[PDB]
DNA sequence: GGGCTATAAAAGGGGGTGG
DNA sequence: CCACCCCCTTTTATAGCCCT
């Protein structure tokens, strides 16, 4: 991870460099711990692929109970942000308009040079 | 970033296969979770994020190097 | 000890090489002084032997010859042959479908020996690297003993005959552990007695699997001099070739390239002949054929190459590998034939690397009638226009497609074209009728260089009826970019047909002076204006051209801003000088703005004496550009000094000194500590200091004069004493 | 008329009809990557040319990163020799070039806002969600993509002369759309 | 110098719903 | 019980905005 994410947001009294050091070695220690537990959660459920319900269900056994319910939240957040993200004529009647499309263009462009 | 907590997961032999609405959901959640842990340790105050590891039973887990 | 923990750290954080190398260079050197802490060298460097980073390996073997000045090794060697079916890879094989704590002296040598024979290959590769660096510093032995594994060579023997990993990362395939194991048999060959090592490792040769051969071949690749039997060696080595795995071809015709050869001879031309004839798509084996086959014509003059196999040499001058390329043009060298001298002008027109085509211009420099007619036709032809397939030998998807050209583009085009027109003028040339756009630029100058050993401006309509670059593109947009005439046009004909034409006029009017000056200004291409010039120089001398008009614009030319002109002063360089316009500079002040762009071209001839009154006027005005063209001359360079020390002038010494020599630099140590401790510009004093200090350890140069060079003697000693 | 596009990217497919040994290529060759969680082949890369191949079992092969035509038969031809020296019996059963990925350059700037008009049913263009609208051309099967500044890729054309014929259909519809 | 979003094309294993 | 999608990875040009 990038100190500096973890840096401006520890930041928002000065905190000391030393601590600035370790506390962003805690970081990368956390993500770790999350994701070992998250391995073992998907070999339980023999799936071979980590999927996001049983990282949520490692995240209940480690002892986050607060935690929980903040990612149930931003799951359903991220799910309809990533959804949002009928002419009739068929693949022949389509080309014809297309074709046009390019044969008018040529034309205008034509009469300009 | 979303990135950042892909490559790490993907780097270790051992898990292999992580998916995309994983490295997602845990990106926010991991450093939600630390922001809050670190925030009550400068409430109870160097020495001081060593005492918040001995009162919380749940970031006893932590500390554990370092 | 503090020094230290900041090397590894570095060693180990660092993302850089370059970084990395002078770390590692800093520790080999200071080594002698960090001693007392050998444990913890030896401790840090084993994960540089370790480290799954091919560089880290070759650095933390470098650290442990540098410590070796220190140990002493053993003489006792087991050499063993036997037979395992164990085949050593990159992995356990376990990832898909045990080192103990160094902090003893003697844990490190134990650990290493072990390294030699594990699973993973960059541990052996780094255990490998670390045993040759043992014994490249035996001579230089110590007090303290350490016994190294007596069955090293039973180790080497069996990582040799069963390790089959292999880097296939470029066309020429290496094993990396088992190349850096045939080494370190090669490093300790000399340690061992009588032995059977030199004749057993001719016997992999012959085994069924390559990667034994391979083997076989590396290793005597490195013991090439300890070699008795070179007749039995090379009996083999004939026969090796002609193999399916085409490196195998490969490393036997490099090793037959050293081994001299003149009892069977003829044998290996038809192994050679054969495999170019075969007309496989991708060879590799290709380009060490053909070094061994010019090995046999140097050594044995009598011999030439073959009318019916000289067919088979012709698609070698398009082959996209630039080795193979390279090799041809080193082969044909000496002979000279009809033939091959069509191919060669092949290479000056199409190969885009100017390294390999530079070696077919300087044959060209050193001629038949058919050629010179042969290739004046496909430079008249249009640039638009690629070239085509049966007017040319060779081949290439490139210059060919009309896609092709557009990715080299219209100025690389005409380089190509005009390099090879300056081999033309060297030697006689016959006057053809036969004429195309482009093609009355190249014949003008071709029946100017034809005159050397002028036809006016016709009607401007008269080009568009005859050429086809002309035909396509409109007269009403033409003439309305030649009416203003340098802003752009929408239209994409208008801006490169226009230089097209500035071209054509210009040439056609040469010897011209009118016409000329607008070319300079608007050629994209700066080739071209190379030719141009060289025609002008020559003229100059036999002193046909009456140039005055031209050059008093061309000084112009620099003074104002227009580049185009300097390719005309690189080319009439000195006689510049000699010529009567040279007064006349002495008296205009455009001379500093002139000097700023063309003075690099006078400053490598000894003439620079002469211009002695612009490095007086340099110092004056003060502008660096112009100073820093004479600090290539010494004697420009001691005048500088002898100022410079007299009255010091720091904000221009930090942009002249170190352009300078650096054997005047430990003159300015003295004067510039007065200024930093008397605060007299301590920024910009302590900044010109910090460019000195670094180059302090420069060598001195005998060629200064004793004014100087005694008082560099006198000032390096005072700072010596320490 | 007008420029020619110029091409970086070539994608192809090759059959060996070989059933091949993941582990034993992966566990053999340096420069070649694998991972079965992962991913289900081995990834090999050359430096002459930067070409990057996706070995997979039973002999079925998908070539990328080379720039010309040629240069991807080229490699393809040298990955086939890889194989064939580890012991496997190789075979340069076909050939079929896939992908053939274009960049061209129009030194007038195009308003987006206009050719997603005019190309309703044919482009979806967003603002922030990405630069540039999805230009779909039915015949030659060409997906194009237009930027503002100039610079737009063609990708999609299983032929080289296809990227050419698209280009001079969707110049004169440029024009218009200034 | 990378991340964000997006396009084409092959491949093949692993998943969730349907006939 | 397999079919139909969907996800995953490789390469490549393109581009503002943002961050290290």
């Amino acid at each position: 991870l990038p100190k500096a994410t973890v840096d401006k947001m520890v930041s928002s009294s000065v905190v000391p460099k030393e601590s600035k050091e370790i506390f962003q070695n805690a970081c990368i220690y956390f993500l770790n711990m999350l994701t070992l537990e998250a391995n073992k959660a998907c070999e339980e459920e023999k799936k071979k692929t980590i999927s996001y319900e049983h990282v949520y269900k490692a995240l209940k056994n480690l002892g986050f109970e607060s935690y929980v319910e903040s990612c149930m939240k931003e799951h359903e957040n991220y799910e309809s942000y990533i959804k949002q993200k009928d002419s009739g004529l068929t693949m022949e009647e389509l080309h014809s308009q297309q074709i046009k499309l390019f044969q008018n263009a040529k034309l205008q462009f034509e009469r300009s040079f | 970033p979303i990135s950042r907590l892909k490559r790490i997961m993907q780097l270790n032999e051992d898990i292999g296969k992580i998916g995309a609405s994983v490295p997602v959901v845990a990106s926010k959640a991991i450093e939600m979770f630390l922001t809050e842990i670190v925030g009550l340790t400068l409430k109870e105050a160097s020495e001081f994020i060593i005492r918040a590891t001995e009162s919380d039973p749940k970031f006893a887990f932590l500390k554990n190097m370092e | 000890m503090n020094r230290l923990e900041k090397f590894f750290t570095t060693l180990n954080t660092a993302q850089s090489k370059v970084l990395k190398g002078y770390t590692t260079d800093e520790l080999v050197s200071q080594i002698k002084e960090y001693v007392d802490f050998t444990p913890y060298i030896l401790k840090q460097t084993y994960r540089l032997l370790c480290g799954q980073a091919s560089e880290d390996r070759r650095n933390g073997a470098r650290i442990l010859r540098s410590l070796m000045f220190q140990f002493k090794l053993v003489t006792d060697f087991k050499i063993e042959y036997k037979e395992s079916s164990s085949i050593y890879l990159s992995s356990t094989g376990e990832q898909f479908n045990d080192e103990r704590p160094i902090e003893n002296v003697l844990d490190f040598f134990e650990q290493i020996s072990d390294n030699l024979l594990s699973y993973e290959w960059y541990k052996r590769h780094g255990a490998f690297l670390a045993f040759a660096a043992m014994f490249s510093e035996i001579d230089n032995g110590g007090d303290i003993q350490i016994r190294v594994d007596s069955k090293l060579f039973s180790k080497i023997y069996e990582i040799l005959v069963t390790d089959k990993f292999n880097d296939f990362v470029d066309d020429r395939t290496v094993a990396p552990v088992r190349d850096a194991a045939a080494y370190l048999l090669s490093r300790i060959y000399p340690l061992i007695g009588p032995n059977d090592i030199i004749e057993q490792l001719v016997g992999f040769l012959d085994s069924g699997d390559w990667q034994v051969q391979f083997s076989g071949l590396i290793a005597l690749g490195y013991l090439k001099e300890f070699v008795e039997d070179k007749d039995g060696l090379c009996r083999k080595l004939v026969s090796l070739l002609s193999s399916p795995d085409e490196d195998i071809k490969l490393l036997s015709a490099e090793l037959l390239c050293h081994f001299p050869i003149t009892d069977s001879l003829d044998l290996v031309l038809e192994k050679c002949w054969k495999n170019i004839e075969s007309e496989e798509l991708i060879s590799v084996s290709k380009t060490s054929n053909l070094s061994l086959l010019t090995k046999i014509y140097r050594e044995n003059p009598e011999l030439s190459i073959p009318p019916e196999r000289l067919k088979d040499i012709f698609p070698c001058f398009t082959s996209p590998v630039p080795e193979v390329r390279t090799s041809i043009l080193n082969m044909v060298k000496n002979l000279s034939e009809e033939s091959i001298d069509f191919l060669v002008a092949e290479v000056v027109l199409i190969e885009e690397k100017d390294e390999i085509r530079e070696m077919a211009i300087k044959l060209l420099k050193k001629l038949p009638k058919n050629l010179i007619l042969h290739f004046m036709n496909v430079i008249g032809g249009s640039l638009y226009e690629p070239y085509s397939e049966d007017d040319f030998v060779s081949y290439e998807d490139l210059y060919f497609t009309k896609s092709g050209i557009n990715v080299v583009g219209k100025d690389e085009i005409l380089k190509n074209r005009c390099l090879l027109f300056e081999c033309i003028m060297k030697s006689g040339l016959p006057d053809l009728q036969s004429t195309i756009t482009t093609s009355r630029t190249f014949i003008s100058l071709y029946r100017s260089v034809q005159a050397l050993v002028p036809a006016n401006i016709e009607e401007l309509e008269y080009y568009f009826d005859r050429c086809k670059d002309l035909k396509m593109a409109p007269l009403k947009e033409f003439k309305k970019k030649l009416s203003a005439p340098g802003i752009r046009s929408i239209h994409p004909m208008v801006d490169p047909l226009y230089s097209d034409y500035t071209r054509m006029v210009a040439s056609i009017e040469f010897p011209g002076l009118e016409r000329a000056t607008a070319l300079f200004e608007v050629e994209t291409c700066k080739q071209f204006l190379h030719l141009f010039s060289k025609m002008i120089t020559e003229y100059y001398d036999a002193e046909k051209i009456s140039i005055d008009n031209f050059l008093l614009k061309a000084y112009e030319g620099l003074a104002s801003g227009k580049d185009g002109f300097l390719s005309f002063f690189e080319v009439f360089n000195t006689r510049l000088l000699a010529h009567s316009f040279f007064h006349k500079i002495g008296s205009l002040e455009n001379r500093l703005d002139f000097f700023s762009k063309t003075i690099h071209i006078y400053t490598k001839t000894s003439q620079i004496q002469k211009i002695g009154f612009v490095f007086d006027d340099a110092l004056r005005e003060k502008n660096i550009t112009v100073i820093n063209g004479f600090m290539r001359s010494l004697e420009f360079n001691e005048k500088f000094v002898r100022k410079a020390l007299e009255d010091l002038d720091v904000e221009l010494l930090d942009a002249v000194l170190m352009s300078g020599d650096h054997s005047f630099n430990p003159l300015f140590v003295k004067p510039l500590l007065r200024n930093i401790s008397g605060n007299i510009d301590r920024e910009a004093s302590s900044k010109v200091l910090s460019k000195v200090i670094p180059t302090l350890g420069f060598s001195t140069n005998t060629k200064i004069s004793k004014d100087l060079l005694e008082m560099i003697e006198r000032e390096k000693k005072s700072l010596e004493s320490l | 008329s007008g420029i020619i596009p110029t091409l970086q990217n070539v994608v192809a497919t090759v059959n060996l009809s070989c059933k091949l040994d993941l582990k034993n290529i992966a566990l053999r060759a340096r420069n070649a990557e694998y991972n079965p969680k992962r991913f289900a082949a081995v990834i090999m890369r050359i430096r002459e040319p930067k070409t990057t191949a996706l070995i997979f079992a039973s002999g079925k092969m998908v070539i990328t990163g080379a720039k010309s035509e040629k240069s991807s038969r080229m490699a393809a031809q040298r990955y086939a020799k890889i194989i064939h020296k580890l012991g496997f019996n190789a075979t340069f059963d076909d050939f079929k070039i896939q992908n053939i990925v274009s960049s061209c350059d129009i030194k007038f700037s195009i308003r987006l806002e206009g050719l997603a008009y005019a190309h309703s049913n044919y482009c979806s263009y967003e603002p922030e969600l990405f630069p540039g609208l999805i230009y779909r051309m039915v015949k030659p099967k060409i997906v194009l993509l237009i930027f503002v500044s100039g610079k737009i890729v063609l990708t999609g054309a299983k032929v080289r002369d296809d990227i050419y014929q698209a280009f001079n259909n969707i110049y004169p519809v440029l024009i218009q759309h200034r």
